[PDB]
Protein backbone atom coordinates (compact mmCIF):
# COMPACT_ATOMS: atom_id res chain seq x y z
CA UNK A 1 0.00 0.00 0.00
CA UNK A 2 0.37 1.86 -2.13
CA UNK A 3 1.06 -0.20 -5.54
CA UNK A 4 4.49 -1.35 -6.38
CA UNK A 5 4.64 1.46 -9.15
CA UNK A 6 4.25 4.56 -7.40
CA UNK A 7 5.79 6.79 -4.38
CA UNK A 8 5.72 5.80 -0.75
CA UNK A 9 3.56 7.28 1.93
CA UNK A 10 3.95 10.36 4.35
CA UNK A 11 3.29 10.58 8.14
CA UNK A 12 3.92 13.61 9.95
CA UNK A 13 1.17 13.90 13.01
CA UNK A 14 0.70 12.43 15.90
CA UNK A 15 -2.76 13.04 17.50
CA UNK A 16 -6.51 12.06 16.74
CA UNK A 17 -6.89 15.07 14.39
CA UNK A 18 -4.23 15.73 12.29
CA UNK A 19 -2.83 18.65 14.37
CA UNK A 20 0.45 19.50 16.24
CA UNK A 21 3.26 18.42 14.66
CA UNK A 22 5.88 15.76 16.23
CA UNK A 23 8.69 17.71 18.01
CA UNK A 24 12.38 16.59 19.09
CA UNK A 25 14.37 18.75 21.73
CA UNK A 26 17.55 20.22 21.74
CA UNK A 27 19.86 17.39 23.25
CA UNK A 28 18.43 14.46 20.79
CA UNK A 29 18.64 17.20 17.80
CA UNK A 30 22.25 17.52 18.40
CA UNK A 31 22.66 13.50 18.37
CA UNK A 32 21.44 13.27 15.19
CA UNK A 33 23.06 16.12 13.48
CA UNK A 34 26.33 13.81 14.27
CA UNK A 35 24.68 11.06 11.72
CA UNK A 36 22.40 9.08 13.86
CA UNK A 37 19.56 7.35 11.92
CA UNK A 38 16.52 5.70 13.99
CA UNK A 39 14.43 2.76 13.58
CA UNK A 40 11.02 2.68 12.89
CA UNK A 41 8.78 -0.70 13.93
CA UNK A 42 5.17 -2.15 14.14
CA UNK A 43 3.81 -3.62 17.77
CA UNK A 44 0.31 -4.21 16.51
CA UNK A 45 -2.03 -4.01 13.72
CA UNK A 46 -5.87 -4.56 13.37
CA UNK A 47 -8.28 -4.63 10.65
CA UNK A 48 -11.76 -6.20 9.97
CA UNK A 49 -12.84 -9.40 7.54
CA UNK B 1 -13.24 -23.78 41.40
CA UNK B 2 -10.76 -21.46 39.92
CA UNK B 3 -11.66 -18.49 38.12
CA UNK B 4 -10.73 -17.00 34.52
CA UNK B 5 -9.47 -13.65 35.77
CA UNK B 6 -6.08 -11.14 34.54
CA UNK B 7 -3.81 -9.59 36.35
CA UNK B 8 -1.95 -6.58 34.75
CA UNK B 9 0.87 -4.50 36.07
CA UNK B 10 3.03 -2.51 34.85
CA UNK B 11 7.17 -1.23 35.30
CA UNK B 12 9.09 1.94 34.37
CA UNK B 13 11.91 1.01 31.79
CA UNK B 14 13.26 4.78 31.44
CA UNK B 15 12.50 8.73 31.82
CA UNK B 16 13.57 11.29 29.89
CA UNK B 17 12.79 15.19 30.59
CA UNK B 18 13.11 18.02 27.93
CA UNK B 19 14.05 21.37 28.75
CA UNK B 20 11.86 24.91 28.15
CA UNK B 21 13.90 28.24 27.23
CA UNK B 22 14.18 30.85 24.67
CA UNK B 23 17.76 31.62 23.47
CA UNK B 24 18.23 35.21 21.72
CA UNK B 25 21.24 36.28 19.82
CA UNK B 26 21.94 39.47 17.94
CA UNK B 27 24.75 41.21 15.81
CA UNK B 28 24.72 44.38 14.41
CA UNK B 29 27.03 47.47 12.97
CA UNK B 30 26.96 51.06 12.73
CA UNK B 31 28.26 53.76 10.55
CA UNK B 32 28.18 57.71 11.21
CA UNK B 33 29.80 60.87 9.53
CA UNK B 34 28.84 64.69 10.98
CA UNK B 35 30.44 68.03 10.19
CA UNK B 36 30.43 70.78 12.80
CA UNK B 37 30.96 74.94 12.02
CA UNK B 38 31.23 77.76 14.30
CA UNK B 39 32.43 81.66 14.36
CA UNK B 40 33.11 83.91 17.41
CA UNK B 41 34.11 87.48 17.74
CA UNK B 42 35.99 89.60 21.20
CA UNK B 43 36.36 91.96 22.15
CA UNK B 44 38.84 93.40 25.03
CA UNK B 45 40.05 96.37 27.33
CA UNK B 46 42.90 96.89 29.42
CA UNK B 47 44.40 99.44 32.27
CA UNK B 48 47.68 99.43 33.59
CA UNK B 49 49.62 101.64 35.59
Amino acid sequence: YPKKGLSPLALNTMDQFSSRLIPINYDQLKKLDAGKQIKLETTQVSGNF
Amino acid sequence: LVAAYPIVGVGMEKLIISTNEHASTDQGKTVSRATTNSKTESNTAGVSV
